[PDB]
RNA sequence: CGAAGGUGUGCUGUGAGGCAUGCUGGAGGUAUCAGAAGUGCGAAUGCUGACAUAAGUAACGAUAAAGCGGGUGAAAAGCCCGCUCGCCGGAAGACCAAGGGUUCCUGUCCAACGUUAAUCGGGGCAGGGUGAGUCGACCCCUAAGGCGAGGCCGAAAGGCGUAGUCGAUGGGAAACAGGUUAAUAUUCCUGUACUUGGUGUUACUGCGAAGGGGGGACGGAGAAGGCUAUGUUGGCCGGGCGACGGUUGUCCCGGUUUAAGCGUGUAGGCUGGUUUUCCAGGCAAAUCCGGAAAAUCAAGGCUGAGGCGUGAUGACGAGGCACUACGGUGCUGAAGCAACAAAUGCCCUGCUUCCAGGAAAAGCCUCUAAGCAUCAGGUAACAUCAAAUCGUACCCCAAACCGACACAGGUGGUCAGGUAGAGAAUACCAAGGCGCUUGAGAGAACUCGGGUGAAGGAACUAGGCAAAAUGGUGCCGUAACUUCGGGAGAAGGCACGCUGAUAUGUAGGUGAAGCGACUUGCUCGUGGAGCUGAAAUCAGUCGAAGAUACCAGCUGGCUGCAACU
RNA sequence: AGGACCGAACCGACUAAUGUUGAAAAAUUAGCGGAUGACUUGUGGCUGGGGGUGAAAGGCCAAUCAAACCGGGAGAUAGCU
RNA sequence: UAAGGUGAUAUGAACCGUUAUAACCGGCGAUUUCCGAAUGGGGAAACCCAGUGUGUUUCGACACACUAUCAUUAACUGAAU
């Protein structure tokens, strides 16, 4: 059993595009930004416990940060995690 | 409208300079052996 | 034509990685030396 | 209210120099007399930076090839759209690896960059995009190898190495069809699937090793057969009826697909089997294997392409039909097969031969040992739950990698359509992808790369260098010499096209039905429809010519040296 | 059957021209040799400098080889310019 | 010790304080991610694979500690024998 303070962490923000609302739109799946290191089944508990929703499946994936320019300084954008998480009959935000 | 950008990323052109010595063949010219 | 470098990161890692400077004292001294100069990066680790 | 420094002008001394004030500048500088010097430059193939010269000179990167009409914008040979025209097509098309790393998709912009302009961009700048129990990685296991507790050595430093431990380039469980975005797919979705464990339950049961025996698990070459991808032809269905002679017809043009899985078990390939008794073998020991007998059946079992059924009354589908931003979107959907010829793919790690005699472990399967014993465990069913993490964009024979370059160079694997063709040679095309980031003119010498030439014909040159020439198949024929294999395609000749007949398709191959049989079905014979289709021969016919292009041996002699590859 | 034969890929490299501030610090184009082998190619590993490795050429060892490269001794030394 | 602050480029937004507990500095603490002697094993540094306990559990799982080698010392048992 994940602990409630973990749960409070994982999860980031909303994932805002017009792929996430065509998918919440069509397949019923929400987008999440999420804790770098958070596994599906955090995600899921997390989800179903924060937002009162009953939670089908999990897909995650790592987005890698891109690299700008700050006048002449290289630097890179930290990488995160997505979360594509499929709920079954619920409504959310 | 949209905005004219100024932040011109690629101005610090700098550029340098560099050479290599080439392979030459100067036996038929040699006045000598 | 076939120049002198053909990538590999495997055999690069193995070859001038950390740890294969820490596995011997001469590679010890190698990043002593690179320490000491303060090199940002002390190895082809990546 | 004008310091140094510059930039000027005068004046003065043998000079190095000094002095004055015009301007700029804007904040410092210093008589004298002593003292110390990083104290004086034109050169060192000095050093570092700037700017010259040639000089608007060479070039602008494969000679695959373009021309219109638009759009856009301030502007267009290059951007885009359309219409024609060239080029690659076992590549210049895909799909990946390695490596790169966001180049991906989209919107803005035009400075710099792009060897020209650029409205464009792999440029800048922003935003989005990589979704997995089954694909990989990780992980189970091992090879070359590396490391290596102790150990054995070595002035130290260290070396070697046992138990071990890592380490793929190799063995170990499992998903496929349709649709999806501007960019993601066996990952999303929809339909159909599969695997590995746990945890319970219900039955039923001997379970149990870093230990034993099997397995994994294996060479090259050659010959089959049985097939299938893949084509081709008909049928069928959906249309058409001809910019100019014709053309409702053996007329034209398209479509004709369908998977994992689940059954069923065949062209093959291989081994006979089943009990009983026993043992100088397998750390010991076993019921597994190895050995030795006996009896009885030998007809028992494994493996294995393909096909077929289901999956699937599903999906897809030529086309229509609406809408419309003309991007594109929705909707509906006809036929949906057969014959022949089939790989380098499969059966096949098969089969046969050979000498050079062809990994390792784990998963796997069994056997027991110490032990455990009315338990534990095992086995089967049945639910239930879990299969994390990571990577998935894009390039990838190239403008994304390796070569400093958007460099005519290199770079492992996979796929392979048609017509000619022995062919993965080669010519032209298909799918697709391109016209090579400077163009427009003139049409000098000379250069480069080609074409053709009168009479001659190696006379050229150091020298036949270079060019030209030969070439293909069948058939006839072939010299010395020999190490008997060679030489040898020796040399030299001849025939090649089309049409018609034989026979409007023959030989051959493939083979429907039918007809029987049975040990009666993925059967076997016997028959034969159809289908494909040489090799000729004989007669005509045409051009100057029939391996009519591309493609494709020049030949013979005499001698040196190295046997040869 | 064959260190057989012809001939694509593939691996090489005999000749000619061109290129020589190249398209390229050895290529391009036209021919050429082999192409079931003493064959080629991938991915790892292994051998190190007076050393390796070599079907031999003083070849090769990161466009560097009668002795690699990097740093120290070291401001070596130079009756020479 | 204070009327000023919230590090900077880089301002702004949002705020905080005003004898005093805003800020700031001195002493003393807490927390302190992963790698790296790295030390639970590997490893192509910053990752993968753990085990053993102790709890918890809403039954899927979770949390927390420990676990390198060597020397020495003690205990235990202890081959050939």
């Amino acid at each position: 059993m994940i602990r409630e303070e973990r749960l409070l962490k994982v999860l980031r923000a909303p994932h805002v595009s017009e792929k996430a609302s065509t998918a919440m739109e069509k397949s019923n799946t929400i987008v999440l930004k999420v804790a770098k290191d958070a596994t599906k089944a955090e995600i899921k508990a997390a989800v179903q416990k924060l937002f009162e929703v009953e939670v089908e499946v999990v897909n995650t994936l790592v987005v890698k940060g891109k690299v700008k320019r700050h006048g002449q300084r290289i630097g890179r954008r930290s990488d995160w995690k997505k979360a594509y998480v499929t709920l079954k009959e619920g409504q959310n935000l | 409208a949209n905005g004219e950008d100024s932040s011109f990323g690629s101005f610090t052109f700098t550029v340098e300079l560099f050479s290599t010595p080439v392979w030459i063949w100067w036996w038929p010219r040699i006045r000598g052996p | 034509m076939k120049r002198t470098f053909q990538p590999s990161v495997l055999k690069r890692n193995r070859s001038h990685g950390f740890r294969a400077r820490m596995a011997t004292k001469n590679g010890r001294q190698v990043l002593a030396r690179r320490r000491a100069k303060g090199r940002a990066r002390l190895t082809v680790s990546k």
